[PDB]
RNA sequence: AAGGAGGUAAAAAUGGUAAAAAA
RNA sequence: GCAAACCGGAUUAGAUACCCGGGUAGUCCACGCCCUAAACGAUGCGCGCUAGGUCUCUGGGUCUCCUGGGGGCCGAAGCUAACG
RNA sequence: AAACUCCUGAACCCGGGACGAAACCCCCGAGGAGGGGACUGACGGUACCGGGGUAAUAGCGCCGGCCAACUCCGUGCCAGCAGCCGCGGUAAUACGGAGGGCGCGAGCGUUACCCGGAUUCACUGGGCGUAAAGGGCGUGUAGGCGGCCUGGGGCGUCCCAUGUGAAA
């Protein structure tokens, strides 16, 4: 029981010899409402069958979420290349307060209380990667006193 | 050379840090001696001793390296994860009691020069007493 | 108080009173980074008593002449050739800065 | 002014009743289960893509339209809200129905929205005393709504206080079937009463 | 820039221009005008616009163009320099208002009656 | 003899033709 | 010797141009004066750190090797939006 | 929703009715402390208290995406909207009209002005291989900043006390 929550669609044309021939991009994000999610866009001829297969990678390409009340531990200033995804941590009640792909993964992930800012290109599929990989970047209490208890 | 021996230490850490090599050098300092003895004193590197290389008096710190984990190739991943550099010879800063950072909100850790010695976030606050802010590590 | 100051001595060349370059400093109220700054002060002398670099602390006195504010209670050191040299320089490479 | 008028038009519009009208928008239909569905020429033709955006808005309007008040006054006491400390959204939500119009309401006196900001604004209630009009009065722990001495000698008041004997009050919700009164007791919460609303929409919302 | 080349300089303020002198705080003014016109507007149209060259009271000859539809202007009106420009007449800036000294909107409008003049459609019945 | 790369010689008689545009 | 400008020649619809015949400024020698550029590694300078495989030029060592300094390519990690 | 229904009762009629003002003053005491009596309303008979009682103003932008909301005729790159990108070149969801609906409501739009978004002069928080950018290059003045070790200094720096930072 996860989520097809489906963020935007692409439309791709290659100029064909005799025409032009486009294909449709399925960004897709997956969550399950307490603290899963995975990531993935779709690559097909026609609009659902992208919708599907996205959502099926968005299955496979998954990720863990840990959430204390429903905030973040810290503050992570997290740069895919061009994007740059900054979280910086609420008290209750703030709300989810996030760009769109931010606060969609994070309602994804099921963030209550949040403070986001989004830097750089703002380009959603670089968002998506830098989001996923910031919440890939999710240190807490416990990480901390596995490797800060030293082996 | 050097300007800074000490952002220069950090950078060599920094190396090792991100290249994985269970240990390496820095020159012979007080200083670094106190940072790095910091360092091991919260669960961080893995040591420090004054050695020596052709007769010039050096440094040497080993460091902390997390479990081996599969699937995305098998990379481990980092204890001492960044370091930076704060009060630079251009910036330099003087933290203070009702000051000091946060670092991480709650983790991490500052590491700051005061009136006695050098001392850490939650230390020089706990102390009250304050002054030059090194670097700041989580 | 009267507020004073220590300074590195400049020009003996006036009549029974010298010139004394004072010395402050402060960070950038938003640029971080202390800065140096020069300040010169009138030394007051009656008993010409002071040369070329001494370096002395000043005392803000009631007015004397045109500009002519400070004075001298006591003494630091002497022969600040280098300082001195230092402003000397300045203003050579001050006499090197022409529009025509 | 505050709308009026086409009313439970409102409750189809939202995609959730709200009793709004008592006696018949609580009866087979707040203008619902007859033909229930947001109003107009479309209405009924194929429900679309409101953006996350849109349909947080519109939880906001459902809340003030729910509360019937202007969403100008709705937003000022929202201000009011995250202006003083305490829990944002549900404090807001408590805020809101702590006002002294949906107070005479709930305690009975009235059979829905409109008619009870009617009495309310007719001064027919007083607390600790006075009898006050400004339907927007927020009361306080330790104080208690009454109705006046006239007011008991009064038709659907009467009728109200009749058909309402045995319609257990709210647990901040003091009733007084024999003083005439209501005391406003604690602070209550979205557990007391729970409103097809979402907390932090508004919040995220109203806070752009 | 390195601190200390920042501090000794400085990152200049990006100051204006205002694409609109309607100047001295005078968006609103008395157009007095000269001529009427038509213009077009890149490849793809071809209208009036009027030209309007105000002299405000304190100088231009602009280029004031109307809320549209419904005209009668002819040399004076008081033209009330507005603002705004678009791909057509290069100028459209300091728009006219229809009300004013003059104009008072389209004969018979349902809509804009902010500026497009006509009262409040009272067919008395 | 594979590729890729690093410097030396090869190789066009001639060409004017536009355009608001259709998806 | 060469060669802009300049003339003949052939070429084309035109040839003030590329191809051919001559021919000058100038390209050389010294003093001076101008100071420009794709002055291009389009990458400032100084140091320290972080895989190696190699072609080669110079400095040191008994030398199928090591080591100082440089000069082509590759490719860890890393970096970059991408080529790299 | 209207009409029909019952209810309440803005506006409005009559009546009573302010707080805003107790000091100054004479007097007993001494001209002191205290104690007494007396004067003092511009608003305005307004606030407000009691009773009598009538349903008794509704607008402004929008409905192409940003930015929440569509159907119908006309118009035919004409008339035209337009912050941006554009929309119309005879079946316009963007013009103009009409039903509906989104919003807001005694206000709604319009322009002007400023701050933000603009991290788009970047201190937090940018860049110089090819998009904007190395100065053709060596010299060095000042300035900028500076390797290990000890001790003095206590200027920068840190800490507690503290004066002032009025009021608003």
């Amino acid at each position: 029981d996860f989520e097809e929550k489906m963020i935007l669609i692409r439309r791709t044309a290659r100029m064909q010899a005799g025409g032009r021939r486009f294909r449709f991009g399925a960004l897709v994000v997956v969550g399950d409402r307490q603290g899963r999610v995975g990531l993935g866009f779709g690559k097909a001829p026609e609009v659902p069958l992208a919708v599907q297969k996205a959502g099926y990678y968005a299955r496979r390409n998954m990720v863990e979420v840990p959430l204390q009340n429903g905030t973040i531990p810290h503050e992570i200033e997290v740069e895919f290349g061009a994007s740059k995804i900054v979280l910086k941590p609420a008290a209750p009640g703030t709300g989810v307060i996030a760009g769109a792909v931010p606060r969609a993964i994070l309602e994804l992930a099921g963030v209550t209380d949040i403070l986001t800012k989004e830097l750089g290109s703002r380009n959603p599929i670089n968002i998506a990667y830098a989001t996923m990989e910031a919440l890939r970047q999710l240190r807490t209490k416990a990480d901390v006193e596995r490797l800060r208890k030293g082996e | 050379m050097l300007t800074d021996p000490i952002a220069d230490m950090l950078t060599r850490i920094r190396n090792a840090t991100r290249v994985y090599k269970e240990s390496t050098d820095v020159p012979a300092s007080r200083f670094k001696e106190e940072i790095l003895r910091i360092l091991a004193r919260e669960g961080f590197i893995k040591g420090y001793e004054r050695v020596d290389v052709d007769g010039k008096p050096y440094l040497r710190v080993y460091l902390k390296y997390g479990p081996r984990r599969q699937g995305p190739d098998p990379r481990p991943e980092q204890v001492i994860h960044h370091i930076r550099r704060i009060s630079k010879p251009g910036r330099r800063v003087y933290v203070g009691v009702k000051e000091i950072p946060r670092v991480r909100r709650g983790l991490g850790i500052a590491i700051l020069s005061t009136s006695k010695g050098v001392l850490t976030d939650r230390e020089a606050r706990k102390l009250g007493v304050g002054g030059e802010l090194i670097c700041e590590v989580w | 108080p009267k507020k004073v100051l220590t300074g590195v001595v400049v020009s003996d060349k006036m009549q029974k009173t010298v010139t004394v370059l004072v010395e402050r400093q402060f960070p950038h109220p938003l640029y971080g980074k202390v800065i140096k700054r020069s300040k010169k002060y009138l030394a007051h002398d009656p008993e010409e008593k002071y040369k070329l670099g001494d370096v002395v602390e000043i005392i803000e006195s009631r007015p004397i002449s045109k500009r002519k504010r400070f004075r001298v209670l006591r003494l630091v050191e002497s022969g600040r050739m280098d300082l001195v040299e230092k402003y000397l320089i300045r203003r050579q490479n001050y006499e090197s800065l022409s529009k025509r | 002014g505050r709308y009026i008028g086409p009313v439970c038009r409102l409750c189809r519009r939202e995609g959730v009743k709200l009793y709004l009208k008592g006696e018949r928008c609580y009866s087979p239909k707040c203008a619902m289960e007859r033909r229930p569905y947001p109003p107009g020429q479309h209405g009924q033709k194929r429900a679309r893509r409101p953006s996350d955006y849109a349909v947080r808005l519109r939880e906001k309007q459902k809340l003030r339209r729910i509360y019937g008040i202007s969403e100008r006054q709705f937003r000022n006491l929202f201000e009011e809200a995250s202006k003083k400390k305490g829990v944002t959204g549900s404090v807001f939500l408590g805020l809101l129905e702590s006002r002294l119009d949906n107070v005479v309401y709930r305690l009975g006196f009235a059979v829905s929205r409109r008619q009870a900001r009617q009495l309310v604004r007719h001064g027919h209630i007083t607390v600790n005393g006075r009898r006050v009009d400004l339907p927007s009065y927020r009361v306080r722990p330790g104080d208690e709504i009454a109705v006046a001495e006239k007011s008991r000698n009064l038709e659907l008041i009467r009728q109200n206080l009749e058909a309402m004997k045995g319609r257990k009050v709210g647990p901040w919700l003091s009733l007084d079937v024999e003083g005439m009164k209501g005391k406003f007791l604690r602070l209550p919460d979205r557990e007391d009463l729970a409103l097809p609303v979402n907390e932090q929409l508004v919040i995220e919302f109203y806070s752009r | 820039p390195t601190i200390n080349q920042l501090v000794r300089k400085g990152r200049e303020k990006v100051r204006k221009k205002s694409k609109v002198p309607a100047l001295k705080g005078a968006p609103f003014r008395r157009g007095v005008c000269t001529v009427v016109r038509t213009v077009t507007p890149k490849k793809p149209n071809s209208a009036l616009r009027k030209v309007a060259k105000v002299r405000l009271t304190s100088g231009y000859e602009v280029t004031a163009y109307i809320p549209g539809e419904g005209h009668n202007l002819q040399e004076h009106s008081v033209v009330l320099i507005r603002g705004g420009r678009v791909k057509d007449l290069p100028g459209v800036r300091y728009h006219i208002v229809r009300g004013v000294y003059d104009a008072a909107g389209v004969k018979d409008r349902k809509k804009s009656r902010s500026k497009y003049g006509t009262k409040k459609p009272k067919e008395a019945a």
